[PDB]
């Protein structure tokens, strides 16, 4: 009955990258993956790739 | 045979120009909308560039082509 | 006769490619198309009284490459037929 809790947090870790890949785009993404992940929220070379 | 330089330029400049300007705004409202049209904007810019490209180089050229006697012969009678 | 499968698809492929090129490079020779000048067997005597002398020569490679497309359809047939049994 009583319920579980989500918290967030002030945090110190850095954010992965994650880019929400579909069918056509993902051998791009890989693409552009093989030489380094991009930082959190750079400009990702993928869709002009 | 004389290709006057204006249709071409027009012809090709009005439709690559729609393909990356107006195309934009007929990618319907969706998700993948983003990414469509980067894709038609870039492909407008590379394909439209590479043919610039082609067709200058060969306006106003300094040298004409250098051909055997037997072509010299055949295209005389084959082309304008 | 039996063949693989992997062999039979193959030689359809093959065939379907034969097939397409060759009927256009036929149809490109009889239209005594000049980009394939070097490729006809003419001689050097072939070039006095006009470019009659040499679409002869044109009309006669655009029939040996229709012939080579027969063969290859003929092949493709027998491709899929292969493909048919496995």
């Amino acid at each position: 009955t009583v319920p579980s809790i989500l918290n967030r947090m002030q945090t110190n870790q850095t954010p992965p990258t994650y880019n929400k890949t579909n069918k056509f785009t993902h051998g791009f993404q890989n693409i552009v993956d093989a030489y380094g992940i991009g930082t959190y929220r750079e400009i990702n070379p993928a869709p002009y790739t | 045979t004389a290709h006057s330089f204006a249709l071409p330029v027009i012809i090709f400049t009005t439709f690559w120009g729609l393909i990356g300007i107006a195309g934009p705004w007929f990618v319907p409202k969706g998700p993948n909308r983003g990414v469509i049209i980067t894709m038609l904007v870039a492909t407008a810019v590379c394909c439209y560039l590479f043919w610039l490209i082609a067709i200058l180089a060969q306006l106003n050229p300094l040298f004409g082509p250098q051909l055997k006697n037997e072509t010299i012969w055949y295209v005389r009678f084959l082309w304008e | 006769l039996c063949c693989g499968p992997k062999l039979a698809a193959c030689g359809i492929v093959l065939s379907a490619w034969g097939v397409i090129m060759l009927i256009m490079l036929g149809i490109f020779f009889n239209v005594h198309s000049a980009v394939l000048i070097e490729d006809v067997p003419f001689t050097e005597k072939d070039f006095e009284n006009g470019p009659q002398n040499i679409y002869n020569l044109y009309e006669q490679v655009s029939y040996n490459c229709f012939i080579a497309a027969g063969l290859y359809l003929l092949l493709g047939g027998f491709s899929f037929c292969q493909v048919r049994l496995n």
